[PDB]
């Protein structure tokens, strides 16, 4: 009919869905598929088109209540079904990018190729907006901080990249590659998030 | 192979090259034997292994024989003035074992 | 200046990518001379992707696409270029075909030179592998 | 037992051996496996005195390609390799990972290696609604002169692929290939016992020597290379077995040597029927470069002197290799778990390139008057998408891009429109460098559109520079006079 | 119980039941112009050409009338089409298409064949323990077809018997004490290669088949195929290949093996017009 | 049946059989004749994102007949042995089909055995996602009832599986 | 008992005595030079260290090799190059 | 989004072993924090009673929370007193109680499980009893209570469901396949109720 390419677009969708579960390999959301958007969004304006061009050949033309009220009816029901899918896959899409923004707002701010420019423009804004909320009045905890709960206050870690030395709330921690600390695990959790410390 | 004449299957017997395994097999006359016969120690003379997939019995025996091989020019004289080629009747495939 | 601008190699689907040693730094390689019409084809063909259909719908066949093909009519984005053999061709990146340019009618606000990249229309004809061109812009 | 403990000048022996409950169906033929049992005695009444038949009862299988079927025909993949395969398809040099990783110790041949491992993966196998079925398997066919490692790359695809089987041309027999009828000693009834084809089914089959194969035992293979199932009508039975297996077979052109200087259709013996089916047609040759010889040469003693037990170890560790054990598994995930479909824009790229080969192919045929050894037909076209399939397979891709096109495509043209371009009037070629040597002087150069002006295919130039007289240069529009 | 499924569609019986819709829709498509055109068409839709040989298979699918003449004279009314032509010319998919649409279809192969194998082979019953004969791969097919592929490399002492079957389509048995007459009335549709490895339009078509004459002459129709090299034609097949080669069957996904477990038996036992 | 539920938008769009009760003109898009119309009491396949609306608004322009997955035979095979049926190649959304046919039908008897093959099979589909394999360094039986299960069962078995696995890890750590 | 390793060696040699062989087989020749003529020099020089009854080829072991391998080569050519060849070898025979 | 998936409406078992942390217990405590008659900080916690914490006296059991024994534990600065049903007697006892009303759960407390995990592996030298034998009781426990629940999610209906004396990590793992094939259940019912 008219919902075949959105059906395949929610398939891919799917396969997306399922791709990202996968445990926790933070897969890069596949590359927009535009050329699917760009048909079905031109299935959309030809639909729009011959709902036009029959509407006004209703008018001018003898035109019983039928024929006007039904093919127009089953038009509005394929935009909808058009439009279902294509607001499902830009919800998955939406919704990857929330658990990206929200689990790397620790971790880094990254290929961006692979969104188009209206979900680049929304990344970069919610980034902000949760900023906005770990500073409001959430100041005092760390909105943005790990969901396990904080078992063991005292861990001990082992640098996986060297990163030179770096200033802690009152000493100093001189990352040494392949050198093990034990320190609390509440001023390297940043660090463990990044990539930097390893153990525990 | 053989159908066994008391048990009625086939078997698999080796023959020169499997009785000479880990030894040496000595072919007089090599020029002279039949070129379907003479291709058959292709694969014994250089993988070293006799591979059989005949009547139902898939297997590779292992020969890991030393042919020395005692040949005659081609009219029974060597024409020292005529390259090696032109000497025998054998081919590069089996002169190069 | 020249020496100092920033590498955009377009990725071919969709994408402008950015690319940014010694003595002999500045020696290009030869995959660059291998790619610098390749780069320049793809982005006439982005610009064309982009102002004609949504302008003209006539789409852009490949040079490629044209061989089983016997009178159909076809529309080519290729670089005009003389052949080896001394005739006139255009070049795309998959493949070439000689043009009969007789007959022939060009948009007359453009100088047209070889290594120039063109938009012809025409038939193919199978009997001599050749696109018979009508108009070239 | 295993052929690489039997004594010396020993055949193999056998031991018969029982299983129970759930160590049944364990095991299918051929599949190697350590067996952990109770040597134990039965007193069979089927011939000396006092004798007892020995047996093992088995108390645990531990085999190395999984149960009947493949991981019996679905996936007992543990998470964990499941994910290390997953990790390991992301690598975006994992063709080269592939390809480096086949018969390590073979200097060279990378085009043989690729198409290698696209004969492991194997194509995508279709089952149309009308009911033919499109086979997606891939054979290989190794042409070329003595001593070019051929016979070892069949014997290391006889050891990495899942299902093997190594088979030599001479010593094998059509009914030992495909299926024996034999007649059962004690009821006297006429069954089946599998060849080399059903024992390797699900696999490949490598059949080394294969021009030395018997006429009528060649033929034998022809429709279980194609239509894959083997059909047989004898002793009262009639049955149509499965043998979806890939062929790597291994030859010789006539005379050893490839011998250029005769016709293309004169070194190769083979039919036209039975080269047609093989999809990449590989004629290798022994170049006899110095700068290469000498690599050859320092790889090959590398190779003796134990130092490659420590460089393909340290490669393999590196990260830069994958061993057989392990790619073992990988291509068994890949085959049960990836069947790649073409694109659209990877179809007409196909089309279009079938079409080219087969215009090609036309022009050879007419020049030289004769039909070509090495065929192109359907079968080919059919043979580029298989290996796109097994090119995208190999990444886990559902969908094969034209990136896998554009590679199948050079597979193809280096392997059988490289095997079919081998050329050996005389009249327009001599006037044609006579005239061109006393016209063109020795020093200057000349465009070629003059040339023509002055006229054909013209491979009286192509010649002409391959003795190094003239010398085109501009992109092809300037000959110019090298000097000879 | 036993309960006849057949016509390899897993579920259905060899002789189909007929519903009177069905019976109507047959007598409306019979009326069309070109009904002819149409059923052979739509025979291999995925074997493209070969038209011709279509409407052959299917005139030989509904044999002519057989006649049981007097005096002990029987003119055969099965059709048999021999098909000889150059390699990948789709001439075992056909008849792979007939093994699967006939309603009795029996494979055979010409080097996995003997003449015992195809006629009848004496051997030894084990319940009662008597001498017996079991029908072969060509007697099996009475009121069948027969799909002999590589038709030429049949050993001449096993091409007797297919001689004698396709001239009086009986076979008889003469050996181990047994003299009977088995019925082998089949329609027998071969395909051949050439002499070389491809038809050599030069020479007349005696040198290029390997078979005598005196077996062509039982073939009804012998239709020699050519793989002629062109251009148009070449991107046409390309195409159509390439069309059937992205075939997806319905509940699969894309880039997903299609794995078979023919598990159909949910219930055992019978639980104008233009297209 | 949420409106972005990937799993509900798959399984509205699923060809139903259903005759028309009107000559209908104008329409068949892409119903094999886009400009002419489609004629009366004409048995067609539409999506159920359409043959729902159809079926009800208007005598209704479409008759939606009882479709194969839902036939005696199946309604059969699933009170002979619920936990050894193929649901899969019967109906990759069986579960989700089945609720909104029952919905649109209000049919008291077909929900009163999906329910009962769902908790026949619900039993069978805990056993094996609390069966955790234990190296002393997957199944055979557990990977072939995988198999056949809808992306309803699908998706309960990766959840309790995930569940089960996490408390083992978190116990024996 | 005895199996010798080619551990202290000229691989140079070697790789130069192939090269040559290689070359002098292609033009003015037609004794096939493979891959398996320079395992062939390995496989020699290993029996000649058997013969000693040593458990390493020494570069003695391994120059007779070479010395058997060219003049097995030379003396199946024809006698017009016959002298070219074995002065083009003299350099790799040296001693000997 | 915000909340991963995993943790959409159930618990993971690292949030029950946080959960079951906060409970009190009683321990025996190796140093002194009680102030003489005759400086030193003092606990000042906010999310529990430091009073017991300011007032420890070597060898005087006290309660404090599990967290906080722990803590201690971690050092050689308390011994973590077993609670009285995690004595050999006291299993025995259960496990006959299992034994012998298979209908039933036996009266376990919520947290055994965790808590019997927390201490066998942080206290695993505090026990009156050869802790080989706590956990070979405890899994006996674990064995029974598993067998009667597998035999009532067979009595998964649509209307409500008992599950009483089920512990807090038996319930956590039970979770996401009750209460997702009683949705499910429940939609069927509502669907054919739809007159
Ligand atoms: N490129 C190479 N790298 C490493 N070893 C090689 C190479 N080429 C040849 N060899 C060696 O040379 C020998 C070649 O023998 P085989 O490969 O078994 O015979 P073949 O190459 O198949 O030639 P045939 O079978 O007589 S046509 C083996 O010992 C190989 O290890
Ligand atoms: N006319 C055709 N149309 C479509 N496919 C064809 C055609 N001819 C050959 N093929 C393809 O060639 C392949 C092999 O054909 P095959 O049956 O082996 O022919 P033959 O037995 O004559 O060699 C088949 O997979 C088929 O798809
Ligand atoms: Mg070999
Ligand atoms: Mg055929």
């Amino acid at each position: 009919m008219y919902g075949d390419l959105g059906n395949k677009l929610v398939l891919e969708a799917k396969r997306t869905k399922q791709l990202y579960a996968r445990s926790n390999q933070d897969v890069n959301l596949p590359m927009y598929h535009e050329d699917i958007i760009r048909n079905i969004l031109k299935e959309v304006s030809n639909l729009r088109k011959n709902t036009e061009y029959l509407k006004e050949q209703q008018q001018l033309g003898m035109l019983d209540d039928k024929v006007a009220k039904c093919q127009y009816f089953v038009t509005l029901l394929c935009m909808e079904r058009n439009k279902r899918c294509l607001l499902a896959y830009q919800r998955l899409r939406t919704d990857i990018l929330d658990s990206m923004a929200w689990n790397n707002n620790g971790l880094d701010l990254m290929d961006t190729n692979n969104l188009s420019h209206q979900e680049q423009e929304y990344l970069k804004e919610y980034c902000d907006l949760i900023t906005d909320l770990k500073s409001g009045d959430l100041v005092d905890i760390d909105l943005s901080g790990s969901l396990v709960p904080p078992s063991d206050v005292f861990i001990d870690v082992r640098v996986l990249k060297d990163a030179g030395e770096i200033q802690t709330e009152y000493g100093v921690f001189n990352l040494i590659k392949d050198s093990q600390f034990f320190v609390r695990q509440s001023d390297v959790e940043r660090l463990i998030q990044q990539g930097y410390l390893q153990k525990i | 192979v053989r159908k066994d004449p008391i048990t009625k299957e086939w078997t698999l017997e080796g023959g020169a090259l499997v009785l000479a395994d880990k030894g040496v097999c000595l072919i007089d006359e090599f020029d002279k034997m039949n070129d379907q016969d003479r291709t058959s120690i292709h694969e014994a003379m250089e993988q070293q292994s006799i591979s059989i997939s005949k009547a139902g019995i898939v297997t590779t025996l292992q020969a890991r024989c030393s042919i020395i091989a005692a040949a005659n020019p081609n009219g029974g004289r060597y024409n020292s003035t005529l390259p090696l080629a032109q000497n025998v009747s054998l081919t590069e495939p089996i002169l190069s074992r | 200046n020249a020496s100092q601008q920033q590498r955009f190699s377009y990725n071919p689907h969709k994408m402008q990518f950015i690319f940014v040693g010694g003595i002999a730094g500045f020696l290009p390689d030869i995959e660059d001379k291998v790619q610098m019409f390749l780069t320049r084809y793809y982005l006439t063909n982005d610009r064309v992707m982009r102002n004609e259909n949504f302008q003209n719908s006539m789409s852009i066949t490949p040079i490629k696409n044209l061989l089983g093909r016997d009178a159909q009519n076809f529309l080519l984005l290729g670089l005009l270029n003389k052949n080896f053999k001394g005739n006139w061709s255009l070049e795309d990146p998959s493949g070439s075909v000689e043009i009969d340019i007789s007959q022939t009618i060009p948009t007359q606000g453009h100088y047209y030179v070889p290594g120039c990249m063109v938009l012809v229309e025409g038939i193919y004809y199978s009997v001599g592998n050749k696109f018979h061109v009508t108009s070239m812009t | 037992e295993i052929p690489e403990l039997v004594p010396v000048g020993e055949m193999p022996r056998n031991l018969t051996m029982t299983c129970d409950r759930y160590l049944t169906n364990k095991v299918i033929p051929g599949t190697r496996v350590t067996i952990v049992g109770i040597y134990s005695i039965y007193n069979s009444k089927n011939s000396g005195v006092a004798i007892r038949t020995p047996y093992i009862k088995i108390l645990g299988i531990q085999s190395d390609v999984e149960t009947s079927s493949i991981w019996n025909s679905v996936t007992m993949f543990t998470e964990e390799e499941e994910e290390e395969f997953l990790q390991l398809s992301r690598n975006p040099k994992l063709y080269e990972i592939l390809t480096n990783s086949i018969a390590p110790s073979i200097f060279g041949n990378e085009d043989i290696k690729k198409a290698i491992v696209c004969l492991l993966m194997g194509g995508s196998k279709k089952i149309l609604p009308d009911g033919m079925r499109l086979r997606g398997d891939i054979n290989v066919l190794l042409l070329g002169d003595p001593g070019t490692a051929k016979s070892q790359l069949l014997k290391f695809v006889e050891k990495v692929s899942p299902i093997a089987v190594y088979t030599s041309g001479k010593g094998s027999s059509a009914a030992g290939l495909t299926a024996s009828v034999q007649r059962d000693p004690m009821t006297r009834e006429f069954y089946l016992e599998g060849g080399a084809m059903v024992l390797a089914d699900g696999g490949v089959v490598c059949i080394d020597e294969f021009d030395k194969m018997r006429d009528e035992d060649r033929v034998a293979i022809h429709e279980a290379m194609e239509q894959q199932t083997i059909s047989i009508a004898k002793a009262g039975i009639t049955t149509v077995l499965n043998s979806r297996t890939s062929v790597l077979a291994a030859a010789n052109p006539i005379y050893g040597r490839y011998d250029d200087l005769k016709s293309p259709g004169d070194n190769i013996d083979f039919q036209t029927t039975i080269l047609s089916r093989f999809d990449m047609i590989f004629i290798v040759k022994d170049d006899h470069n110095e700068e290469r010889d000498i690599s050859i040469a320092n790889h090959v003693i590398n190779i003796h002197t134990g130092n490659a037990n420590a460089m393909q170890n340290q490669q393999e560790e590196n990260g830069s290799e994958i061993s057989i054990e392990k790619m073992k598994r990988y291509i068994t995930y890949c085959r049960l778990k990836c069947a790649p479909r073409l694109s659209p824009q990877a179809a007409e790229k196909l089309s279009s390139n079938f079409v080219t080969i087969r215009k090609q192919l036309l022009i050879n045929e007419l020049e030289s008057t004769e039909r070509s050894s090495i065929p192109i037909t359907i079968r080919q076209l059919e043979a580029i998408i298989r290996i796109t399939e097994s090119l995208a397979k190999l990444e886990l891709s559902p969908i094969a891009q034209e990136r896998h096109v554009d590679e199948a495509i050079r597979l193809f043209q280096a392997s059988t429109m490289d095997a079919a371009s081998q050329d050996p009037s005389l009249s327009e070629i001599r006037r044609f460098e006579q005239e061109l040597k006393r016209r063109l002087p020795i020093g200057w150069s000349t465009s070629y559109q003059t040339l023509r002006r002055e006229f054909a295919l013209d491979k009286a130039l192509y010649a002409l520079e391959k003795h190094e007289t003239i010398q085109l240069r501009h992109q092809g529009q300037n000959i110019y006079r090298s000097g000879v | 119980t036993v309960y006849p499924l057949h016509a390899r569609s897993t579920g259905v019986a060899a002789r189909q039941m007929l519903t009177d819709f069905d019976i109507r829709n047959i007598n409306k498509l019979s009326k069309k112009k070109d009904i002819f055109d149409i059923l052979s068409q739509s025979l291999a839709p995925s074997i493209y050409g070969h038209d011709h040989i279509k409407k052959a298979i299917l005139l030989m699918l509904m044999g002519g009338v057989e006649k049981n003449l007097e005096n002990g004279s029987h003119l055969r009314g099965d059709i048999n089409i021999l098909m000889v032509g150059d390699p990948s010319t789709a001439k075992s998919q056909l008849l792979r298409f007939v093994l699967n649409t006939a309603s009795l279809a029996i494979a055979t192969t010409g080097r996995g064949s003997s003449g015992v194998g195809l006629t009848a082979a004496v051997t030894t019953d084990r319940e009662t323990g008597e001498r017996r004969l079991e029908a072969g791969a060509m007697v099996l097919a009475d009121r069948g077809v027969v799909c002999i592929d590589e038709f030429d490399k049949m050993t001449d002492v096993d091409r007797v018997a297919i001689h004698e079957v396709m001239e009086q389509q009986t076979v008889t048995i003469a050996k181990a004490g047994i003299h009977t007459t088995l019925n082998a009335r089949c329609s027998v549709i071969a395909a051949a290669n050439p002499v070389f490895g491809q038809y050599d339009v030069n020479r007349d078509p005696h040198q290029n088949i390997a078979l005598p004459d005196s077996l062509l002459s039982r073939f009804d129709l012998l239709f020699v195929v050519t793989d002629d090299i062109n251009e148009i034609r070449d991107r046409s097949i390309s195409e159509h290949v390439l069309r059937t080669h992205r075939y997806l069957p319905p509940g699969y996904l894309e880039g997903e093996p299609v794995r078979e477990r023919l598990n159909l038996s949910l219930a055992v036992g019978e639980d104008t017009e233009i297209p | 049946m949420g409106y972005y539920d990937i799993d509900d938008v798959l399984a509205d769009g699923t060809e139903f059989p259903c005759k028309f009760q009107y000559d209908i003109p104008g329409l068949g898009y892409l119903e094999n004749n886009p400009g002419r119309p489609i004629t009366k009491n004409t048995k067609l396949s539409l999506p159920l994102w359409l043959a729902r609306i159809l079926a009800i608004v208007g005598v209704p322009f479409v008759e939606l007949l009882p479709p194969d997955m839902f036939s005696t035979k199946v309604m059969n095979a699933i009170k002979t042995d619920p936990v050894a049926l193929d649901l899969h190649s019967i109906n990759s959304h069986f579960f989700s089909l089945a609720i909104k046919w029952i919905m649109l039908f209000s049919e008291k008897e077909l929900a009163n055995v999906v329910s009962e093959l769902l908790l026949q099979r619900a039993q069978e589909l805990n056993h094996h996602a609390s069966s955790l394999s234990i190296d002393l360094n997957t199944n055979i039986a557990t990977s072939t009832f995988l198999l056949k299960l809808e992306e309803m069962e699908k998706e309960i078995y990766k959840k309790s599986h995930e569940s089960y696995k996490d408390t083992k890890r978190w116990m024996f750590k | 008992k005895i199996y010798p390793k080619l551990h202290q060696m000229d691989m140079d040699k070697v790789s130069r005595v192939y090269a040559d062989l290689r070359r002098e087989s292609i033009s003015t020749g037609s004794f096939p030079i493979t891959v398996r003529h320079l395992e062939s020099i390995l496989r020699i020089a290993e029996s000649f260290a058997k013969m000693r009854l040593s458990e390493f080829v020494s570069s003695y072991d391994l120059d007779r090799a070479i010395k058997v391998v060219v003049d097995s080569f030379v003396d199946a050519q024809k006698v017009s190059v016959r002298r070219q060849l074995r002065r083009s070898f003299a350099i790799y025979t040296l001693g000997h | 989004m915000s909340l991963p998936a995993h943790l959409q409406q159930t618990f993971s078992p690292e949030e029950i072993q946080f959960i079951v942390e906060n409970e009190p217990i009683k321990i025996f405590p190796r140093i002194t924090t009680r102030q003489k008659i005759r400086n030193h900080t003092r606990w000042q916690l906010i999310t529990t009673d430091d009073k017991a914490l300011n007032n420890m006296v070597a060898m005087r059991s006290t309660e404090v929370v599990l967290w906080i024994a722990l803590l201690l534990k971690q050092q050689s600065k308390c011994s973590i007193v077993a609670p009285q049903w995690l004595t050999t007697k006291e299993l025995d006892r259960k496990i006959q109680y299992e034994k012998t009303h298979p209908d039933r759960f036996s009266e376990l407390p919520w947290n055994w499980l965790v808590l019997a995990r927390i201490l066998f592996n942080k206290a695993k030298d505090d026990f009156h009893d050869p802790i080989h034998e706590l956990r070979g009781k405890i899994q006996d426990l674990r064995e029974i209570r598993q067998i009667k629940v597998l035999k009532g999610l067979k009595y998964l209906n649509e209307s409500h469901l008992q599950l009483d004396n089920l512990s807090l990590l038996e319930i956590n793992e039970l979770r996401p396949f009750i209460t997702e094939i009683m949705d499910k259940l429940r939609e069927i019912h509502t669907a054919s109720l739809t007159a």
